[PDB]
Protein backbone atom coordinates (compact mmCIF):
# COMPACT_ATOMS: atom_id res chain seq x y z
CA UNK A 1 0.00 0.00 0.00
CA UNK A 2 1.83 3.55 1.22
CA UNK A 3 5.15 2.53 -0.70
CA UNK A 4 3.08 2.11 -4.11
CA UNK A 5 1.17 5.26 -3.25
CA UNK A 6 4.42 7.57 -2.36
CA UNK A 7 6.40 5.83 -5.23
CA UNK A 8 3.78 6.98 -7.78
CA UNK A 9 4.21 10.69 -6.72
CA UNK A 10 8.17 10.59 -6.06
CA UNK A 11 8.96 8.64 -9.83
CA UNK A 12 7.25 11.93 -11.05
CA UNK A 13 10.09 13.83 -8.57
CA UNK A 14 12.66 14.64 -11.67
CA UNK A 15 15.92 16.42 -10.33
CA UNK A 16 17.78 19.37 -11.34
CA UNK A 17 21.50 17.34 -11.25
CA UNK A 18 23.10 20.59 -12.45
CA UNK A 19 22.34 22.41 -9.32
CA UNK A 20 23.86 19.37 -6.78
CA UNK A 21 26.79 19.96 -9.13
CA UNK A 22 27.13 23.37 -8.85
CA UNK A 23 26.76 23.09 -4.97
CA UNK A 24 29.52 20.35 -4.99
CA UNK A 25 27.03 17.80 -3.19
CA UNK A 26 27.75 14.95 -6.05
CA UNK A 27 30.55 14.94 -8.54
CA UNK A 28 30.64 14.89 -12.30
CA UNK A 29 30.85 11.24 -12.74
CA UNK A 30 27.27 10.78 -10.17
CA UNK A 31 25.43 13.86 -12.12
CA UNK A 32 26.53 12.75 -16.05
CA UNK A 33 26.04 9.09 -14.94
CA UNK A 34 21.96 9.71 -13.12
CA UNK A 35 21.47 12.25 -16.45
CA UNK A 36 22.29 9.01 -18.81
CA UNK A 37 20.62 6.62 -16.77
CA UNK A 38 17.43 9.17 -16.99
CA UNK A 39 17.72 9.31 -20.43
CA UNK A 40 17.93 5.40 -21.27
CA UNK A 41 14.24 5.18 -21.72
CA UNK A 42 13.49 1.63 -20.44
CA UNK A 43 14.58 -1.61 -18.57
CA UNK A 44 16.73 -2.91 -21.94
CA UNK A 45 18.62 0.51 -22.20
CA UNK A 46 18.49 0.71 -18.58
CA UNK A 47 20.71 -2.81 -19.20
CA UNK A 48 22.85 -1.22 -22.02
CA UNK A 49 23.42 1.79 -19.40
CA UNK A 50 24.57 -1.68 -16.60
CA UNK A 51 26.75 -3.22 -19.61
CA UNK A 52 28.27 -0.25 -20.23
CA UNK A 53 28.65 1.55 -17.04
CA UNK A 54 27.74 -1.02 -14.48
CA UNK A 55 30.18 -0.04 -11.58
CA UNK A 56 30.15 3.51 -12.39
CA UNK A 57 26.09 3.23 -11.12
CA UNK A 58 26.36 1.32 -8.62
CA UNK A 59 29.01 3.96 -7.39
CA UNK A 60 26.42 6.67 -8.04
CA UNK A 61 23.51 4.93 -6.30
CA UNK A 62 25.38 4.99 -3.59
CA UNK A 63 27.06 8.79 -3.86
CA UNK A 64 23.44 10.00 -4.78
CA UNK A 65 21.58 8.53 -1.36
CA UNK A 66 25.43 9.26 1.02
CA UNK A 67 26.09 12.59 -0.02
CA UNK A 68 22.75 14.18 -0.93
CA UNK A 69 21.20 16.31 2.29
CA UNK A 70 17.62 15.74 1.11
CA UNK A 71 15.45 13.08 2.65
CA UNK A 72 12.81 13.45 -1.05
CA UNK A 73 16.29 13.22 -3.71
CA UNK A 74 17.02 10.35 -1.75
CA UNK A 75 13.85 8.67 -2.42
CA UNK A 76 13.82 9.13 -5.91
CA UNK A 77 17.42 7.69 -5.86
CA UNK A 78 16.30 5.04 -3.79
CA UNK A 79 12.94 4.70 -6.00
CA UNK A 80 15.12 4.42 -9.27
CA UNK A 81 17.47 1.65 -8.00
CA UNK A 82 14.10 -0.26 -6.38
CA UNK A 83 12.12 -0.38 -9.77
CA UNK A 84 15.93 -1.59 -11.59
CA UNK A 85 16.13 -4.35 -9.59
CA UNK A 86 12.50 -5.32 -9.82
CA UNK A 87 13.07 -4.95 -13.39
CA UNK A 88 15.81 -7.90 -13.40
CA UNK A 89 16.84 -9.54 -9.68
CA UNK A 90 20.37 -10.77 -11.02
CA UNK A 91 21.78 -6.97 -10.90
CA UNK A 92 22.43 -6.81 -7.59
CA UNK A 93 25.69 -9.03 -8.11
CA UNK A 94 26.57 -5.59 -10.16
CA UNK A 95 26.43 -3.73 -6.52
CA UNK A 96 28.51 -6.57 -4.76
CA UNK A 97 31.36 -6.37 -8.13
CA UNK A 98 31.27 -2.62 -7.28
CA UNK A 99 31.55 -3.51 -3.36
CA UNK A 100 34.57 -5.94 -4.46
CA UNK A 101 36.25 -3.53 -6.56
CA UNK A 102 35.92 -0.96 -3.67
CA UNK A 103 37.42 -3.42 -1.31
CA UNK A 104 34.59 -4.05 1.33
CA UNK A 105 31.96 -5.65 1.63
CA UNK A 106 28.13 -3.89 0.08
CA UNK A 107 26.04 -3.26 3.80
CA UNK A 108 28.10 -0.38 5.30
CA UNK A 109 26.83 1.55 1.68
CA UNK A 110 23.22 1.02 2.66
CA UNK A 111 22.49 -0.09 6.31
CA UNK A 112 23.11 4.12 7.31
CA UNK A 113 20.23 4.65 5.39
CA UNK A 114 17.68 3.31 8.09
CA UNK A 115 18.96 6.25 10.05
CA UNK A 116 17.11 8.33 7.23
CA UNK A 117 14.94 11.22 8.23
CA UNK A 118 11.52 10.39 6.02
CA UNK A 119 9.72 6.93 6.46
CA UNK A 120 9.51 6.52 2.82
CA UNK A 121 13.53 6.61 3.36
CA UNK A 122 14.13 3.94 5.68
CA UNK A 123 11.63 1.97 4.08
CA UNK A 124 12.66 2.13 0.57
CA UNK A 125 16.63 1.83 2.16
CA UNK A 126 15.12 -1.47 3.52
CA UNK A 127 13.99 -2.68 0.66
CA UNK A 128 16.73 -2.03 -1.15
CA UNK A 129 18.92 -4.10 1.60
CA UNK A 130 16.14 -6.95 1.70
CA UNK A 131 16.91 -7.45 -2.32
CA UNK A 132 20.37 -7.09 -1.63
CA UNK A 133 20.56 -9.65 1.25
CA UNK A 134 18.01 -12.02 -0.25
CA UNK A 135 19.37 -12.34 -3.96
CA UNK A 136 23.32 -11.54 -3.57
CA UNK A 137 25.72 -13.97 -3.42
CA UNK A 138 27.35 -12.41 -0.60
CA UNK A 139 25.08 -12.85 2.75
CA UNK A 140 24.99 -10.38 6.19
CA UNK A 141 26.09 -11.57 9.00
CA UNK A 142 26.11 -10.82 12.57
CA UNK A 143 26.09 -7.00 13.50
CA UNK A 144 24.20 -5.86 10.34
CA UNK A 145 22.17 -8.45 10.11
CA UNK A 146 21.27 -8.29 13.51
CA UNK A 147 21.41 -4.32 13.44
CA UNK A 148 18.90 -4.61 10.06
CA UNK A 149 16.51 -7.21 12.17
CA UNK A 150 16.27 -4.45 14.97
CA UNK A 151 15.01 -1.87 12.78
CA UNK A 152 12.88 -4.28 10.88
CA UNK A 153 11.48 -5.12 15.12
CA UNK A 154 11.45 -1.26 15.58
CA UNK A 155 8.92 -1.17 12.53
CA UNK A 156 6.80 -3.75 13.61
CA UNK A 157 6.56 -2.27 16.78
CA UNK A 158 4.99 0.97 15.20
CA UNK A 159 0.94 -0.52 15.96
CA UNK A 160 -3.88 2.57 10.49
CA UNK A 161 -0.39 4.37 8.88
CA UNK A 162 1.97 2.15 11.10
CA UNK A 163 0.11 -0.58 9.71
CA UNK A 164 0.09 0.16 6.25
CA UNK A 165 3.94 0.94 6.22
CA UNK A 166 4.27 -2.74 7.87
CA UNK A 167 3.30 -4.39 4.70
CA UNK A 168 6.62 -3.25 3.16
CA UNK A 169 8.27 -4.55 6.79
CA UNK A 170 7.05 -7.97 6.21
CA UNK A 171 7.59 -8.15 2.74
CA UNK A 172 11.22 -6.89 3.26
CA UNK A 173 11.25 -9.44 6.14
CA UNK A 174 9.85 -12.24 3.92
CA UNK A 175 12.75 -11.39 1.44
CA UNK A 176 14.78 -11.92 4.25
CA UNK A 177 13.83 -15.00 5.66
CA UNK A 178 14.28 -16.79 1.74
CA UNK A 179 17.51 -17.39 3.41
CA UNK A 180 18.21 -19.55 5.96
CA UNK A 181 20.85 -18.80 8.56
CA UNK A 182 18.80 -14.95 8.81
CA UNK A 183 16.12 -17.37 10.27
CA UNK A 184 17.82 -17.96 12.84
CA UNK A 185 19.21 -14.92 13.53
CA UNK A 186 15.46 -13.39 13.37
CA UNK A 187 14.73 -15.87 15.78
CA UNK A 188 17.88 -15.11 17.88
CA UNK A 189 16.19 -11.59 17.69
CA UNK A 190 12.55 -12.96 19.11
CA UNK A 191 11.19 -11.19 16.38
CA UNK A 192 8.64 -13.69 15.81
CA UNK A 193 6.51 -12.06 18.81
CA UNK A 194 5.91 -9.25 16.90
CA UNK A 195 4.99 -11.31 13.50
CA UNK A 196 2.46 -13.28 16.14
CA UNK A 197 1.53 -10.03 17.80
CA UNK A 198 0.67 -8.32 14.52
CA UNK A 199 -1.38 -11.69 13.74
CA UNK A 200 -2.98 -11.60 17.38
CA UNK A 201 -3.92 -7.93 16.37
CA UNK A 202 -6.54 -9.17 13.89
CA UNK A 203 -4.55 -7.33 10.77
CA UNK A 204 -6.09 -6.98 7.40
CA UNK A 205 -5.95 -10.20 4.75
CA UNK A 206 -2.37 -8.11 3.09
CA UNK A 207 -0.43 -8.56 6.50
CA UNK A 208 -2.05 -11.83 7.43
CA UNK A 209 -0.56 -13.08 4.04
CA UNK A 210 2.69 -11.40 4.25
CA UNK A 211 2.97 -12.22 7.94
CA UNK A 212 1.94 -16.09 8.01
CA UNK A 213 4.43 -15.71 4.77
CA UNK A 214 7.08 -14.90 6.99
CA UNK A 215 5.94 -17.50 9.28
CA UNK A 216 5.99 -20.25 5.86
CA UNK A 217 9.56 -19.28 5.71
CA UNK A 218 10.62 -19.30 9.20
CA UNK A 219 9.02 -22.79 9.01
CA UNK A 220 11.37 -24.64 5.97
CA UNK A 221 14.35 -25.80 8.37
CA UNK A 222 13.73 -29.09 11.52
CA UNK A 223 15.82 -26.97 13.82
CA UNK A 224 13.46 -24.11 13.20
CA UNK A 225 10.28 -26.09 13.70
CA UNK A 226 11.44 -27.61 17.47
CA UNK A 227 12.13 -24.17 18.22
CA UNK A 228 9.27 -21.84 16.84
CA UNK A 229 6.27 -23.98 19.11
CA UNK A 230 7.14 -21.11 22.04
CA UNK A 231 5.79 -18.35 19.91
CA UNK A 232 2.20 -20.01 20.40
CA UNK A 233 1.85 -19.38 16.77
CA UNK A 234 -0.80 -22.40 15.46
CA UNK A 235 -3.92 -20.32 17.34
CA UNK A 236 -3.30 -17.48 15.06
CA UNK A 237 -3.02 -18.85 12.13
CA UNK A 238 -5.98 -21.52 12.98
CA UNK A 239 -7.64 -18.22 13.70
CA UNK A 240 -7.39 -16.60 10.48
CA UNK A 241 -7.93 -19.96 8.60
CA UNK A 242 -11.59 -19.53 10.12
CA UNK A 243 -12.02 -15.85 10.21
CA UNK A 244 -10.12 -15.23 6.15
CA UNK A 245 -11.19 -17.54 3.54
CA UNK A 246 -9.03 -15.24 0.89
CA UNK A 247 -7.33 -17.56 -1.46
CA UNK A 248 -3.71 -16.65 -1.10
CA UNK A 249 -4.23 -16.50 3.06
CA UNK A 250 -5.60 -19.89 2.88
CA UNK A 251 -2.75 -21.03 0.89
CA UNK A 252 0.36 -19.64 2.64
CA UNK A 253 -1.09 -20.71 6.16
CA UNK A 254 -1.82 -24.69 4.76
CA UNK A 255 1.77 -23.97 3.39
CA UNK A 256 3.15 -22.82 6.96
CA UNK A 257 0.76 -25.56 8.52
CA UNK A 258 2.36 -28.31 6.07
CA UNK A 259 5.79 -26.81 6.82
CA UNK A 260 5.77 -26.97 10.30
CA UNK A 261 4.44 -30.61 10.46
CA UNK A 262 6.79 -32.23 7.73
CA UNK A 263 9.96 -30.59 8.59
CA UNK A 264 9.52 -31.66 12.09
CA UNK A 265 11.87 -34.66 11.77
CA UNK A 266 11.25 -35.18 15.68
CA UNK A 267 8.32 -37.18 16.17
CA UNK A 268 7.14 -35.50 19.68
CA UNK A 269 7.29 -32.20 17.24
CA UNK A 270 5.67 -33.58 14.41
CA UNK A 271 3.06 -35.04 16.80
CA UNK A 272 2.73 -31.69 18.93
CA UNK A 273 2.12 -29.67 15.29
CA UNK A 274 -0.32 -32.45 14.35
CA UNK A 275 -1.90 -32.16 17.97
CA UNK A 276 -1.98 -28.60 18.25
CA UNK A 277 -4.14 -28.05 14.85
CA UNK A 278 -6.54 -30.66 16.42
CA UNK A 279 -6.85 -28.60 19.89
CA UNK A 280 -7.63 -25.86 17.11
CA UNK A 281 -9.70 -28.06 15.67
CA UNK A 282 -8.28 -27.23 11.76
CA UNK A 283 -9.27 -30.56 10.40
CA UNK A 284 -12.70 -29.55 10.46
CA UNK A 285 -11.91 -26.38 9.03
CA UNK A 286 -9.76 -27.78 6.05
CA UNK A 287 -13.29 -29.93 5.28
CA UNK A 288 -14.92 -26.83 5.28
CA UNK A 289 -12.33 -25.70 3.02
CA UNK A 290 -11.88 -28.92 1.21
CA UNK A 291 -15.71 -28.47 0.10
CA UNK A 292 -15.09 -24.68 -0.52
CA UNK A 293 -14.30 -23.94 -4.53
CA UNK A 294 -10.88 -23.36 -5.01
CA UNK A 295 -8.68 -23.58 -8.40
CA UNK A 296 -5.41 -24.07 -7.03
CA UNK A 297 -3.41 -27.63 -6.63
CA UNK A 298 -1.40 -26.07 -3.73
CA UNK A 299 -4.78 -25.29 -1.84
CA UNK A 300 -6.22 -28.79 -2.60
CA UNK A 301 -3.26 -31.20 -1.75
CA UNK A 302 -1.75 -29.29 1.10
CA UNK A 303 -5.74 -29.44 2.50
CA UNK A 304 -5.30 -32.99 2.07
CA UNK A 305 -2.06 -33.46 3.40
CA UNK A 306 -3.24 -31.75 6.85
CA UNK A 307 -6.12 -33.82 6.57
CA UNK A 308 -4.34 -37.30 6.87
CA UNK A 309 -1.94 -35.79 9.67
CA UNK A 310 -4.29 -34.32 11.49
CA UNK A 311 -6.41 -37.63 11.43
CA UNK A 312 -3.85 -39.21 13.03
CA UNK A 313 -4.18 -36.31 15.92
CA UNK A 314 -7.72 -36.30 15.95
CA UNK A 315 -7.92 -39.91 17.16
CA UNK A 316 -5.84 -39.07 20.27
CA UNK A 317 -7.59 -35.67 21.29
CA UNK A 318 -11.42 -37.49 20.68
CA UNK A 319 -10.00 -40.03 23.12
CA UNK A 320 -10.98 -39.30 26.93
CA UNK A 321 -8.00 -37.11 26.58
CA UNK A 322 -9.95 -34.16 25.78
CA UNK A 323 -10.59 -33.84 29.15
CA UNK A 324 -6.83 -33.95 29.67
CA UNK A 325 -6.39 -31.01 27.09
CA UNK A 326 -9.25 -29.19 28.68
CA UNK A 327 -7.23 -29.05 32.04
CA UNK A 328 -3.46 -28.61 30.20
CA UNK A 329 -4.73 -25.68 28.58
CA UNK A 330 -7.22 -24.35 31.83
CA UNK A 331 -10.26 -24.70 29.64
CA UNK A 332 -12.87 -26.35 32.33
CA UNK A 333 -16.53 -25.64 31.27
CA UNK A 334 -19.43 -27.58 31.58
CA UNK A 335 -17.88 -29.91 28.70
CA UNK A 336 -19.77 -33.30 27.21
CA UNK A 337 -16.39 -35.05 28.68
CA UNK A 338 -16.67 -33.08 32.36
CA UNK A 339 -20.43 -33.69 32.03
CA UNK A 340 -20.78 -37.63 30.61
CA UNK A 341 -20.70 -40.51 33.51
CA UNK A 342 -18.83 -42.97 31.23
CA UNK A 343 -15.94 -41.29 31.45
CA UNK A 344 -15.22 -41.45 35.30
CA UNK A 345 -16.68 -44.51 35.34
CA UNK A 346 -14.48 -46.01 32.70
CA UNK A 347 -10.92 -43.82 33.89
CA UNK A 348 -11.38 -41.84 37.33
CA UNK A 349 -8.08 -43.04 38.42
CA UNK A 350 -6.27 -41.16 36.00
CA UNK A 351 -6.49 -38.14 37.68
CA UNK A 352 -2.87 -39.52 39.06
CA UNK A 353 -0.96 -40.09 35.75
CA UNK A 354 2.35 -37.92 35.29
CA UNK A 355 2.83 -37.66 38.95
CA UNK A 356 -0.74 -36.57 39.72
CA UNK A 357 -0.74 -33.85 37.02
CA UNK A 358 -4.47 -33.46 36.61
CA UNK A 359 -5.13 -33.57 40.60
CA UNK A 360 -2.02 -30.74 40.61
CA UNK A 361 -4.34 -28.83 37.69
CA UNK A 362 -7.52 -28.90 39.36
CA UNK A 363 -6.11 -28.22 43.41
CA UNK A 364 -4.46 -24.95 41.82
CA UNK A 365 -7.50 -24.28 40.05
CA UNK A 366 -9.38 -24.70 42.85
CA UNK A 367 -6.70 -22.55 44.82
CA UNK A 368 -6.08 -19.62 42.55
CA UNK A 369 -9.33 -19.68 39.94
CA UNK A 370 -11.46 -16.42 39.33
CA UNK A 371 -14.35 -18.37 37.36
CA UNK A 372 -17.16 -20.18 39.50
CA UNK A 373 -17.59 -22.07 36.43
CA UNK A 374 -14.08 -23.76 36.91
CA UNK A 375 -14.71 -23.51 40.58
CA UNK A 376 -17.84 -25.79 40.73
CA UNK A 377 -16.55 -28.07 37.40
CA UNK A 378 -13.67 -28.92 39.56
CA UNK A 379 -15.68 -29.53 42.74
CA UNK A 380 -17.70 -31.69 40.10
CA UNK A 381 -14.94 -33.66 38.50
CA UNK A 382 -13.48 -34.04 42.50
CA UNK A 383 -17.21 -35.84 43.31
CA UNK A 384 -17.01 -37.62 40.46
CA UNK A 385 -13.68 -38.78 40.88
CA UNK A 386 -14.30 -39.45 44.57
CA UNK A 387 -17.29 -41.54 43.27
CA UNK A 388 -15.83 -43.50 40.59
CA UNK A 389 -12.55 -44.05 41.99
CA UNK A 390 -13.04 -45.15 45.91
CA UNK A 391 -8.71 -44.67 46.64
CA UNK A 392 -9.40 -41.16 45.07
CA UNK A 393 -10.54 -40.35 48.36
CA UNK A 394 -7.49 -40.77 50.86
CA UNK A 395 -5.19 -39.23 47.58
CA UNK A 396 -7.33 -35.84 47.73
CA UNK A 397 -7.18 -36.47 51.92
CA UNK A 398 -3.30 -36.83 51.47
CA UNK A 399 -3.31 -33.52 49.23
CA UNK A 400 -5.62 -31.46 51.27
CA UNK A 401 -7.47 -30.66 48.25
CA UNK A 402 -10.85 -31.15 50.61
CA UNK A 403 -9.90 -27.88 52.39
CA UNK A 404 -10.60 -26.10 49.04
CA UNK A 405 -13.49 -27.88 48.28
CA UNK A 406 -15.01 -26.89 52.33
CA UNK A 407 -14.11 -23.65 51.74
CA UNK A 408 -15.72 -23.42 48.55
CA UNK A 409 -19.27 -23.91 50.49
CA UNK A 410 -19.00 -20.30 51.38
CA UNK A 411 -18.09 -19.45 47.90
CA UNK A 412 -20.07 -16.01 46.45
CA UNK A 413 -21.96 -18.11 44.07
CA UNK A 414 -24.81 -20.70 44.35
CA UNK A 415 -23.59 -22.92 41.63
CA UNK A 416 -19.92 -23.18 43.53
CA UNK A 417 -21.34 -23.81 46.65
CA UNK A 418 -23.91 -26.74 45.51
CA UNK A 419 -20.96 -28.11 43.50
CA UNK A 420 -18.98 -27.65 46.66
CA UNK A 421 -21.46 -29.26 49.23
CA UNK A 422 -22.43 -31.90 46.08
CA UNK A 423 -18.18 -32.78 46.76
CA UNK A 424 -18.42 -32.61 50.13
CA UNK A 425 -21.39 -35.51 50.13
CA UNK A 426 -19.35 -37.62 47.56
CA UNK A 427 -16.44 -37.06 49.85
CA UNK A 428 -17.83 -38.16 53.39
CA UNK A 429 -21.24 -39.57 52.45
CA UNK A 430 -21.54 -42.94 51.15
CA UNK B 1 -6.82 5.81 -19.14
CA UNK B 2 -7.05 4.04 -15.51
CA UNK B 3 -8.82 0.35 -16.51
CA UNK B 4 -6.67 0.81 -19.80
CA UNK B 5 -3.20 1.20 -17.78
CA UNK B 6 -4.78 -0.99 -15.07
CA UNK B 7 -5.74 -4.16 -17.60
CA UNK B 8 -2.11 -3.89 -19.14
CA UNK B 9 -0.45 -3.90 -15.33
CA UNK B 10 -2.66 -6.84 -15.20
CA UNK B 11 -1.65 -8.85 -18.32
CA UNK B 12 2.09 -7.95 -17.12
CA UNK B 13 0.66 -9.85 -13.63
CA UNK B 14 -0.17 -12.45 -15.15
CA UNK B 15 2.87 -12.65 -17.46
CA UNK B 16 5.05 -12.14 -13.95
CA UNK B 17 3.35 -15.16 -12.37
CA UNK B 18 3.43 -17.45 -15.61
CA UNK B 19 6.97 -17.37 -15.65
CA UNK B 20 7.27 -17.82 -11.64
CA UNK B 21 5.75 -21.45 -12.67
CA UNK B 22 8.71 -21.44 -14.89
CA UNK B 23 11.88 -20.06 -13.39
CA UNK B 24 12.92 -22.53 -10.75
CA UNK B 25 11.97 -25.63 -12.90
CA UNK B 26 14.70 -24.74 -15.13
CA UNK B 27 17.10 -24.71 -12.65
CA UNK B 28 15.66 -28.28 -11.49
CA UNK B 29 16.71 -29.99 -14.79
CA UNK B 30 20.53 -27.90 -14.96
CA UNK B 31 20.73 -29.42 -11.10
CA UNK B 32 21.34 -32.68 -13.25
CA UNK B 33 24.12 -30.90 -15.57
CA UNK B 34 26.15 -29.17 -12.19
CA UNK B 35 26.10 -32.45 -10.93
CA UNK B 36 28.48 -33.61 -13.70
CA UNK B 37 30.44 -30.18 -13.96
CA UNK B 38 31.11 -31.18 -9.83
CA UNK B 39 32.00 -34.56 -10.77
CA UNK B 40 34.47 -34.62 -13.33
CA UNK B 41 36.76 -32.30 -11.41
CA UNK B 42 36.36 -34.46 -8.17
CA UNK B 43 37.06 -37.30 -10.42
CA UNK B 44 40.12 -36.17 -11.56
CA UNK B 45 40.94 -34.65 -8.18
CA UNK B 46 40.87 -38.18 -6.68
CA UNK B 47 42.76 -39.63 -9.27
CA UNK B 48 45.22 -36.93 -9.02
CA UNK B 49 45.58 -37.74 -5.26
CA UNK B 50 45.78 -41.64 -6.11
CA UNK B 51 48.46 -41.23 -9.00
CA UNK B 52 50.76 -39.57 -6.22
CA UNK B 53 50.40 -41.95 -3.97
CA UNK B 54 51.20 -44.62 -6.41
CA UNK C 1 -3.85 10.25 -10.80
CA UNK C 2 -2.39 8.34 -7.88
CA UNK C 3 -5.11 6.02 -7.60
CA UNK C 4 -4.57 4.45 -11.33
CA UNK C 5 -0.88 4.00 -10.80
CA UNK C 6 -1.28 2.84 -6.73
CA UNK C 7 -3.97 0.09 -8.75
CA UNK C 8 -1.38 -1.28 -11.32
CA UNK C 9 1.30 -1.60 -8.68
CA UNK C 10 -1.25 -3.51 -6.68
CA UNK C 11 -2.22 -6.01 -9.59
CA UNK C 12 1.11 -6.44 -10.30
CA UNK C 13 1.98 -6.85 -6.62
CA UNK C 14 -1.11 -9.69 -6.91
CA UNK C 15 1.47 -11.76 -9.14
CA UNK C 16 4.58 -10.57 -7.15
CA UNK C 17 3.65 -12.36 -4.23
CA UNK C 18 2.32 -15.43 -6.04
CA UNK C 19 5.86 -15.35 -7.76
CA UNK C 20 7.93 -15.11 -4.33
CA UNK C 21 5.62 -18.29 -3.12
CA UNK C 22 6.19 -19.87 -6.49
CA UNK C 23 10.05 -19.55 -6.26
CA UNK C 24 10.09 -19.94 -2.80
CA UNK C 25 8.61 -23.38 -2.43
CA UNK C 26 10.20 -24.53 -5.49
CA UNK C 27 13.55 -23.33 -4.30
CA UNK C 28 14.40 -26.23 -2.07
CA UNK C 29 13.28 -29.17 -4.88
CA UNK C 30 16.78 -27.12 -7.43
CA UNK C 31 18.94 -27.23 -4.15
CA UNK C 32 17.93 -31.07 -3.31
CA UNK C 33 18.28 -32.62 -6.92
CA UNK C 34 21.65 -31.25 -7.36
CA UNK C 35 23.07 -32.13 -3.71
CA UNK C 36 21.11 -35.74 -4.24
CA UNK C 37 23.77 -36.27 -7.57
CA UNK C 38 26.91 -34.42 -5.94
CA UNK C 39 26.47 -36.88 -2.77
CA UNK C 40 25.50 -40.10 -4.33
CA UNK C 41 28.42 -39.67 -7.00
CA UNK C 42 30.90 -37.82 -4.54
CA UNK C 43 30.50 -41.05 -2.11
CA UNK C 44 31.22 -43.67 -5.32
CA UNK C 45 33.96 -41.68 -6.40
CA UNK C 46 35.64 -41.42 -3.21
CA UNK C 47 35.21 -44.74 -2.26
CA UNK C 48 36.97 -46.30 -5.79
CA UNK C 49 39.92 -44.07 -5.43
Amino acid sequence: NIIAAKAAEVRANKVNWQSYLQGQMISAEDCEFIQRFEMKRCSEEKQEMLQTEGSQCAKTFINLMTHISKEQTVQYILTMVDDMLQENHQRVSIFFDYAKRSKSTAWPYFLPMLNRQDPFTVHMAARIIAKLAAWGKELMEGSDLNYYFNWIKTQLSSQSDSSQYVQCVAGCLQLMLRVNEYRFAWVEADGVNCIMGVLSNKCGFQLQYQMIFSIWLLAFSPQMCEHLRRYNIIPVLSDILQESVKEKVTRIILAAFRNFLEKSTERETRQEYALAMIQCKVLKQLENLEQQKYDDEDISEDIKFLLEKLGESVQDLSSFDEYSSELKSGRLEWSPVHKSEKFWRENAVRLNEKNYELLKILTKLLEVSDDPQVLAVAAHDVGEYVRHYPRGKRVIEQLGGKQLVMNHMHHEDQQVRYNALLAVQKLMVH
Amino acid sequence: QGIQQLLQAEKRAAEKVSEARKRKNRRLKQAKEEAQAEIEQYRLQREKEFKAKE
Amino acid sequence: QKQIKHMMAFIEQEANEKAEEIDAKAEEEFNIEKGRLVQTQRLKIMEYY
